[PDB]
Formats: C-alpha cells, structure tokens, sequence
C-alpha cells in the first residue's frame, strides 16, 4: 500500500556576489626647452613751446 | 593516473568544451596574496566495468 517514491529539496548554505568595474591609472612626465628672438626700431617727434 | 614515474596532471577549464578560463575576483585575490592556500576534494566519481 505504500509506495517507493523520493522526495528532494534543497537549502541555501551561502551567497557570495562579485563586483564589475574597470580601474585606470596613469603617470607620465614632460620635458620642454624653446628660444625666442626679436628686433624693433622707433622712431619719435616732439613740439614744445 | 599517470604512472608513478612521471609528472602530474593539469586542469585549467571549467566548461563542456575546454573554453573560458576559471576566474577569481578582486576581494578573494587579495586573501590569497596574504598566503592562503585552498583545498581541493572529490564528491563523486563514475566509470564503467
């Protein structure tokens, strides 16, 4: 009258999550040197009294 | 498995096809730079006769 039959179930033991992103760093240096030449020429007049 | 005079064996997948390597996040990467070692062990097994 009794039947062969399973019963299964199941229960959560932990839960982990993991984490999406994209971390950037950067570093740099820079180095310059420029030279700079130049001429002018004037010319003037006056009046006084 | 393989015989006592040789190297061990390599496993480094984790799907049907051997595709798509195993990853570990950020926060359990950081555990085990500290020195952390982990276990590795068999539930089941199953072969023919």
């Amino acid at each position: 009258l009794v039947a062969a039959y399973p019963i299964v179930g199941v229960g959560m033991e932990k839960l982990i999550i993991s984490t999406n992103e994209h971390a950037s760093t950067d570093q740099g240096k820079t180095v310059s040197r420029a030279t700079t030449n130049s001429k002018t020429e004037s010319n003037t007049a006056g009046v006084s009294v | 498995y393989p015989k006592k005079g040789l190297s061990p064996l390599a496993l480094n997948t984790m799907d049907q096809f051997s595709s798509r390597l195993i990853p570990i996040n950020y926060d359990q990467l950081k555990k085990l730079d500290a020195g952390k070692q982990i276990k590795l062990e068999t539930t089941q097994v199953s072969g023919n006769f």
